[PDB]
This record gives structure tokens, C-alpha cells and sequence, in this order.
RNA sequence: GGUGAAAUUCUUGGAUUUAUUGAAGACUAACUACUGCGAAAGCAUUUGCCAAGGACGUUUUCAUUAAUCAAGAACGAAAGUUAGGGGAUCGAAGAUGAUCAGAUACCGUCGUAGUCUUAACCAUAAACUAUGCCGACUAGGGAUCGGGUGGUGUUUUUUUAAUGACCCACUCGGCACCUUACGAGAAAUCAAAGUCUUUGGGUUCUGGGGGGAGUAUGGUCGCAAGGCUGAAACUUAAAGGAAUUG
């Protein structure tokens, strides 16, 4: 406070921001790659659904929508890209 | 006199004028 | 210069069966006469008493219980059920602030055709680690609770006449039951049935009634 | 000019209450505007539970309080019950005992 | 072009009886001509003649009820009463 | 251990009510109030006053039969005062104090799931 | 709700309104399932169930007037009955009717 | 019975009290809080239905569509007015008991209208935060309400999870409080009443000494009661605000 670095803020108290405030805005949602061993496939999810993703042949189901990150169901993996 | 007993003086004064006034139409 | 004192019939009250004692009291009437008797006129009465009163231990303390006499045999009158109730000053006592109310009712029959309407109560608990200070659901919450304290006090009446659900109460299983399927959804502490009101019995069935003393 | 912040008294962002019968002199008044107290007391009193106790069945009984909730009108609540009445700082503080 | 300020039907009766029992008939009248719907056969086609008598124009059907309206508030609350009293009787 | 009725106390100002009666409750026995042991209006609810009224009650209680009681206190209540008025607490110990048992008291005060508007107007009795 | 299943057949499928024209379809072994207003006179409800029975198609009892079977169908006139002659894309003939 | 105390009042009609049972209409106690929602008026039993909404979440969609607003319009506590229903309660008027020099009152009683509801009116309240709305900026602190994210947190046991409630950190948007004051103010006080003689973000509305007077007049709306619009002559040196000492 008084002087400070508003042009290289901290990754941390920068981190803790809302997604708007940051510095420059960008979201802080993911994709993922998501299987259900019952199939052998990758399908790829949004984090935040809505839509309850059907899965791609086994119309099995994968998640469910909530207030904001989706519920991923049962046994399934997945990777954040 | 209280400020509404006085709005009440003059809401009864109308009356009159309105009434004299009538017998004049 | 009358005294009616030297002028009335004088009973004794005699409860029915599952509690301890069936022995409650006295009463008095007036001559069995010829035109208006000590029998038909009256007898036919209530009478308000203490559970715990004819249970004996004192872990009933609150729970009022009324008996109302339908037959009577020489001296001696019997009594059946008219309902039950709480102490006020216990009500009193577990309503509390800080903390949410949640009642809920249901008139239902049973086997032998009673109808009545019982009732339930219980109130938010704080968690046993809770910082803040007062502690209340979310309505949701309580919409949630009711319905399922409904489900389960329509399945616990029509069980076999007031009979077994005067056996029911009495344990207060029900109460236990409640808190189970609530866990689930929210804390609660106390949670009673209590109060029920009767309202509308069958017919009179000399059988039946006998069938509750020995 | 003004006197209280809480102007009469607890009612920020609502614009209507409702009003309580005053237990003393039945004047209406606001629910939140409206003074109140637990009057959570024995049933029997200072020296009479001694004789209650001796001359009763059962060993002790239990001995339950009376319970209602008390709502004051302020110009009861000033002419005997809490009030007072504070210095001008004195108003400020909203600790009880 | 609307022709009439107020007095509506009433118009017939000029200036006279006094604008407070006009208006008091002018309601009733209106009630009165007016064409309802028929539970019956579903057309709106239910005018009175003479009290309490209600016939269907197609479909011929003829209800009495109320004398310048159809259904009456009294009747209806009877309606519903009657109903509920039946209610017990096989339940 | 003895012989049961009820004895409800009906207490609010201006006068306290005592009396006995079948533990069901239609047939009465002994009554007497505070008005019964003081003239003067003034004094119809002192503790002093239903004291000398929790006394004669007791006295024919114990010489019709009546060896105990369970007592239900009682105010005016309604749309008023819902608080025990002055003499109950005296006639209960006037009353156990008086040789009789006591056994199990609540306060049977009506109490609504309020309304009926309550008296007075809504400036309040002024004075 | 069976209005939504309504809907998607009368906007996808095939049908017919009307007393005469679902009795052709009824002899003609044709009707899938017809649904009958409220209102509709007993007399008629009656034959057409009769038709029905005989030709071993369902029928619906739709609580509901004429003038709303209508607006059903999305039809500005009243209609006393449907028969369901394809069932387009829905799933009215295969559940609860 | 009622009060400071009384009295009018009620009582062989067994009053007041008690007991079982019923009817009527109103209301929603306790839980109820510096807690919720709504444009405001306002809104607290349950259950079903009907459509509505803010906040949040969002790597969805359109892409300047917006801010504020004379005219005009929707809604608008209480009372009041029209036509039905209702009419338990409380109760403008009236009548009484008392008090008083008087007592048209305060207190007690009787109780009309009213209080509730339907279909229409009325459009006013200290309708208040006495404080326009949209946007920006300026300073600390602990609570709480709704949403969300993070946690090899606690508790629930069953076999660990999954739930749920709880705990901690952060983040949006709420109802408020605390402490300071850079700052503002005639002060009281004020995170706006601040960023104004170093005087300009956008926009709406009202005031210009006190009475006369919200009066007269015209217009207009209303069944009415009344609402909106709304002067002057004349008079007058003060009226008024906040604070201090008495
Ligand atoms: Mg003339
Ligand atoms: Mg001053
Ligand atoms: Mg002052
Ligand atoms: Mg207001
Ligand atoms: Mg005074
Ligand atoms: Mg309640
Ligand atoms: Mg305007
Ligand atoms: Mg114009
Ligand atoms: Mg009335
Ligand atoms: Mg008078
Ligand atoms: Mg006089
Ligand atoms: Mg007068
Ligand atoms: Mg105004
Ligand atoms: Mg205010
Ligand atoms: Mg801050
Ligand atoms: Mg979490
Ligand atoms: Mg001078
Ligand atoms: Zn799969
Ligand atoms: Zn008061
Ligand atoms: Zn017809």
C-alpha cells in the first residue's frame, strides 16, 4: 500500500481474485478428457455442464449438472487439456 | 391549534362557501 | 340444612390395560333413583392423568393421557382412551430462540375405526463443533422433514386399533424413527409426538372394550 | 433533531412490521419497536417450596417454571420496567445485564 | 363512435326514476340479456325468458337457476356443499 | 397413597378462586373465594384473603373424603394478563400447608394461538 | 403432460376430428387411440366406445371440454373428439394411455 | 365483575367457577432475530396448483439494444363511499357509572357504523432512511443471509466411502453493525451527507424571508368525502436550524 506493483501482481493474491478482477480476465473453467471403463473411448467434458453429458455409445450417463462444477458419476477418470 | 384540527377548520370552511355558493348557481 | 355429602354414590376408577396400575381414583354421583340415575346420566366421563402417574418411573413426566369411562359394572367403572397431551411447562421449555420450530399434523384411521388427528414437533440442533451462534435449516429443510414425518405417523396409525398404537406411543419408537430418516437430512433435537386428539370413534362394541381388563 | 440511529427502534430494510398488543396497557406497537421479556419464574415462589416439597407425594417431584414471554409499551416500559433512561453515550450500549 | 356515456342500456328510460335506481337496473339488465356459455353441448348460446329459466339456443337444453343470472353466488356455494356432504356418504 | 381429586386454582386480580373437585372433573367438592373472607372490594385478591379461603376449602375437602389433589394455576389469560395473579401463590401453600398432599401442578393458563383483538384501543389504556 | 404428448402428435403425426370421420376410421380398423372431451353426451361417448371396443382401439378420457380438446389439437374451433391415426414422433399410444 | 378507590352491571335464572359437547367469524401467538423477500404499499400454520423473481454459476447467445425521464399509465396502509354476504371480536357515534368548579373527555358499562369478504370506487399517511436514479473513485474490522470454489478439515459408521449438518480460507451479490477519518458540515453527524472558490461524469424533480394559505379563482377527476393543478391584495423583522450555558 502507497507503492506497489500494479503491473506484476502476485500469482497467489492474484490467484484469489474473482474472475473479472484479475488482471487481465479469463475464465478459471477446464475441459476434460472423461471414460467410464465400461467403454474404451474419451469423451470431452465441460466442467461446468448443464447439459447432462450422454455419453458417446452406451447412453450410460458421466455427470450431472449442479450449481456451478458438473457432478462426474460413479467410476470415471478424467485429465485437465 | 394542532396542525391537522386546523386542516380540519378549513376542510368544514370549504363546505359552507361550497354550500352558499351553490344557492347562487 | 341438605349436604349433599350425605346424598352421593361414591367409585372407584379403574384404568385399562398395557401401562402399570388400572387403579387411578374416586368419584362421586348421586342415588341410582328411579327417574335419573347414578347409572346412564354420568359415568360417562374423562378423566386427565399423568402417565407417568400410572407408569410409575418419572421419565414421563410431561405426557397427559385422558381416560373416559364407556362401561361400568358395579362400583366399579372402566375407562378406554379420549387421548393424549404435554405438560405446557414442558413445551414451554424446549422452544427455545436461536433455533426453528418445525410441527406437523395428519388425521388418519385405524383397524378398529378410530379416526384422529396426532401431532409432532422438534426442533434445529447445533452441531457439536458449531461456531456460530444460532443455528437454523433452510425451509427446504423443513418442507423435507414434514413430509417425511407425515409418511412415517400415517404408517405407524392403522397399525392395530389405537390399541398397539397406544402401545406404539408409549415407548416413543416413533420419535426415534423420525430422527432416523431426518439424520439425513438435518441435526434436529427433541422431537416428540406431542400431542393426538381423537376426534371420532366406531361403535361402542361391548366386546372389544371388555377384551381390555382381566 | 434526530435522536437514535435505530430510529425508533430495529427495522432496516422492511418497511412494515407488525404490531403486538402491550402487556401492561394494551397500547399497539411494533413487534420490533416493542421492549420484551422471558418472565421465566417457579411456580411457587421464595420460602413456599419448602413447605411444597414436606407436604407432597413422590420423593422431590420436579418443580417446572412458569414460561411467557413478556412485550412493554415504552411509556410502560419507561414508568417501571427496563428503561431507565441513559446519558447520551449510556444509549449507545446494547449489552443487557 | 361511442355513443353514450354511462347510462349504457339504461338510455331507454331517459331522465326519470333517478340516476341510483337506474344504475342499480342497468346491472341486472345486463346480467339478464347477456348470452352464456352451455355446459352441456360447449357453445355460448344460453339466453333467459322469463326468471330463472336458461335454454340453449342448438342443443335445446334448459336449466333453471338464477333470475337475471345463470348461476347464482347461493346456488353455487350449495353446489359445492351438497357435493361435499356426498363426499362422506360413500367415503 | 391416599385419595385423589383435582384442585385448580383459578388466581388472576381483583380475585382468587379455590376449588376441589372429582379427578375427572364434573363433580364438584368445596369452593370458597377471596371474596368470600373479606368486605371491601379493594381486598378481594390479597394473599391474606385467599389464605382464610385455601382454609375453609381444605377443612371440608378432608370432612367429605378428599385426602390429596393435583392443582392446575391459572390465570385470567385470554386476550389479557397471562400472568399468576397475586393469591394462588399464597392459597397453594395455604392449601399444603394446610395438612392436605400435593402432586403434580401445571399452569393451565389459555393461552391462543393469539388474536381476537385484544381491549383498550390501539392508543392503549391511558392514564 | 398428455396436452405435450398431444401436441407433438398434431404436429408430427397424422389424425382427424370429429364425431363422423373418427367412426370412419374406427370401421376402417384404423384409429390407434381416440380421445373423447368431457362434455361429449353420453349417448355418443357411449357408441364410439362401442365402435372401439369392437374394433379392439383404446380410448382417452380427456377431463376437459370440447372447446379445450380444441385448443389441444392448437384448433380454433371445438373439437368433441380425436383419432389418433399415426402417432408421429410420440410416445402417447406406448405409455400411460 | 371492574378499578387508585368506586359505581353503573350480573346474580333461585344457581350466577362467577367446573365439566363433556357443538356452532360462528377473526387471527396466525411461542419459534421471531439489528434475520428473509417485494417496485413500493406490504408479506409469517399446512398442503396442492398457477404463473413470476433476484443473486450466483457460465470458454452459452444477441451486440449498443442503454441511463434518466415533462405528457401518459400500473400498483397504492388505514379510514371513508356503492351493492351483496358476513357480522365472534374489538369498537368513531350515541347512551350511561363515576371523577371535576365544570368534564361534552381521560377511567368503567351498553353498543350503531366499522372491523372480515366479493364486485366496484377513493388515491391519501411522519406512504420516513424526513436523504432521486445510473456510472467511477476514495478506508479499516469482526458478524450474518443467498450463490460458488478450494480442503489426504471435524462429526454422522457400516466396511470405508456417497450424502447431510458443522469448521477454516477466498470470492461475488444482500440486510445491517463496529472503529476511524484522509474528507465533508452551521453543527448534530456523515463510507456518503466524501472526491466543491483547486467550483463541470449523465440525467430527473423541488425550494428562494415569515404570515396571508394550500386560502380565493378557473380547470379537471370523484357518488360523496375529497384529489390534482393553484394565485393575489394586505400584513410583518423576523419566523427557523444545530449546538452551549443556565
Ligand atoms: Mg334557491
Ligand atoms: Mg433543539
Ligand atoms: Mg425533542
Ligand atoms: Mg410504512
Ligand atoms: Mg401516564
Ligand atoms: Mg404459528
Ligand atoms: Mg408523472
Ligand atoms: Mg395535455
Ligand atoms: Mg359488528
Ligand atoms: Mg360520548
Ligand atoms: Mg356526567
Ligand atoms: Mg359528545
Ligand atoms: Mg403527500
Ligand atoms: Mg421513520
Ligand atoms: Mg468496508
Ligand atoms: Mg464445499
Ligand atoms: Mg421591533
Ligand atoms: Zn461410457
Ligand atoms: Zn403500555
Ligand atoms: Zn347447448
Amino acid at each position: 500500500v502507497l507503492v506497489q506493483d500494479l503491473l506484476h501482481p502476485t500469482a497467489a493474491s492474484e490467484a484469489r481474485k474473482h474472475k473479472l478482477k484479475t488482471l487481465v480476465q479469463g475464465p478459471r473453467s477446464y475441459f476434460l478428457d472423461v471414460k467410464c471403463p465400461g467403454c474404451l473411448n474419451i469423451t470431452t467434458v465441460f466442467s461446468h455442464a448443464q447439459t447432462a453429458v450422454t455419453c458417446e455409445s452406451c447412453s450410460t450417463i458421466l455427470c450431472t449438472p449442479t450449481g456451478g462444477k458438473a457432478k462426474l458419476s460413479e467410476g470415471t477418470s478424467f485429465r485437465r487439456k | 391549534m394542532r396542525a391537522k384540527w386546523r386542516k380540519k377548520r378549513t376542510r368544514r370552511l370549504k363546505r359552507k362557501r361550497r354550500k352558499v355558493r351553490a344557492r347562487s348557481k | 340444612v341438605v349436604d349433599p355429602f350425605t346424598r352421593k354414590e361414591w367409585f372407584d376408577i379403574k384404568a385399562p390395560s398395557t401401562f402399570e396400575n388400572r387403579n387411578v381414583g374416586k368419584t362421586l354421583v348421586n342415588k341410582s333413583t328411579g327417574l335419573k340415575s347414578a347409572s346412564d346420566a354420568l359415568k360417562g366421563r374423562v378423566v386427565e392423568v399423568c402417565l407417568a402417574d400410572l407408569q410409575g418411573s418419572e421419565d414421563h413426566s410431561f405426557r397427559k393421557i385422558k381416560l373416559r369411562v364407556d362401561e361400568v359394572q358395579g362400583k366399579n367403572l372402566l375407562t378406554n382412551f379420549h387421548g393424549m397431551d404435554f405438560t405446557t411447562d414442558k413445551l414451554r421449555s424446549m422452544v427455545r430462540k436461536w433455533q426453528t420450530l418445525i410441527e406437523a399434523n395428519v388425521t388418519v384411521k385405524t383397524s378398529d375405526d378410530y379416526v384422529l388427528r396426532i401431532f409432532a414437533i422438534a426442533f434445529t440442533r447445533k452441531q457439536a463443533n458449531q461456531v456460530k451462534r444460532h443455528s437454523y435449516a433452510q425451509s427446504s429443510h423443513i418442507r423435507a422433514i414434514r413430509k417425511v414425518i407425515s409418511e412415517i405417523l400415517t404408517k405407524e396409525v392403522q397399525g392395530s386399533t389405537l390399541a398397539q398404537l397406544t402401545s406404539k406411543l408409549i415407548p416413543e419408537v416413533i420419535n426415534k424413527e423420525i430422527e432416523n430418516a431426518t439424520k439425513d437430512i438435518f441435526p434436529l433435537q427433541n422431537i416428540h409426538v406431542r400431542k393426538v386428539k381423537l376426534l371420532k370413534q366406531p361403535k361402542f362394541d361391548v366386546g372389544a372394550l371388555m377384551a381390555l381388563h382381566g | 433533531p434526530k435522536k437514535r440511529a435505530s430510529n425508533g427502534r430495529n427495522k432496516k430494510g422492511r418497511g412494515h412490521v407488525k404490531p403486538v398488543r402491550c402487556v401492561n396497557c394494551s397500547k399497539s406497537i411494533p413487534k420490533d419497536k416493542a421492549i420484551k421479556r422471558m418472565a421465566i419464574r417457579n411456580i411457587v415462589e421464595a420460602a413456599a417450596v419448602r413447605d411444597l416439597s414436606e407436604a407432597s407425594v413422590y420423593p422431590e417431584y420436579a418443580l417446572p417454571k412458569t414460561y411467557n414471554k413478556l412485550h412493554y409499551c415504552v411509556s410502560c416500559a419507561i414508568h417501571a420496567r427496563i428503561v431507565r433512561v441513559r446519558s447520551r453515550e449510556d444509549r449507545k450500549n446494547r449489552a443487557p445485564p | 363512435a361511442k355513443r353514450t356515456k354511462k347510462v349504457g342500456i339504461t338510455g331507454k328510460y331517459g331522465v326519470r326514476y333517478g340516476s341510483s335506481l337506474r344504475r342499480q337496473v342497468k346491472k341486472l339488465e345486463i346480467q339478464q340479456h347477456a348470452r352464456y356459455d352451455c355446459s352441456f353441448c360447449g357453445k355460448k348460446t344460453v339466453k333467459r325468458g322469463a326468471a330463472g329459466i336458461w335454454t340453449c339456443s342448438c342443443c335445446k337444453k334448459t336449466v333453471a337457476g338464477g333470475a337475471y343470472t345463470v348461476s347464482t353466488a347461493a346456488a353455487a356455494t350449495v353446489r359445492s356443499t351438497i357435493r361435499r356432504l356426498r363426499e362422506m356418504v360413500e367415503a | 397413597s391416599q385419595v385423589f381429586g383435582v384442585a385448580r386454582i383459578y388466581a388472576s386480580f381483583n380475585d382468587t378462586f379455590v376449588h376441589v373437585t372429582d379427578l375427572s372433573g364434573k363433580e364438584t367438592i368445596a369452593r370458597v373465594t377471596g371474596g368470600m373472607k373479606v368486605k371491601a372490594d379493594r381486598d378481594e385478591s390479597s394473599p391474606y384473603a385467599a389464605m382464610l379461603a385455601a382454609q375453609d376449602v381444605a377443612a371440608k375437602c378432608k370432612e367429605v373424603g378428599i385426602t390429596a389433589v393435583h392443582v392446575k394455576i391459572r390465570a385470567t389469560g385470554g386476550t389479557r394478563t397471562k400472568t399468576p395473579g397475586p393469591g394462588g401463590q399464597a392459597a397453594l401453600r395455604a392449601l399444603a400447608r394446610s395438612g392436605l398432599r400435593i402432586g403434580r401442578i401445571e399452569d393451565v393458563t389459555p393461552v391462543p394461538s393469539d388474536s381476537t383483538r385484544k381491549k383498550g384501543g390501539r392508543r392503549g389504556r391511558r392514564l | 403432460s398428455i396436452n405435450q404428448k398431444l401436441a407433438l402428435v398434431i404436429k408430427s403425426g397424422k389424425y382427424t376430428l370429429g364425431y363422423k370421420s373418427t367412426v370412419k376410421s374406427l370401421r376402417q380398423g384404423k384409429s390407434k387411440l381416440i380421445i373423447i372431451a368431457a362434455n361429449t353426451p353420453v349417448l355418443r361417448k357411449s357408441e364410439l366406445e362401442y365402435y372401439a371396443m369392437l374394433s379392439k382401439t383404446k380410448v382417452y378420457y380427456f377431463q376437459g371440454g370440447n372447446n379445450e380438446l380444441g385448443t389441444a389439437v392448437g384448433k380454433l374451433f371445438r373439437v368433441g373428439v380425436v383419432s389418433i391415426l399415426e402417432a408421429g414422433d410420440s410416445d402417447i399410444l406406448t405409455t400411460l394411455a
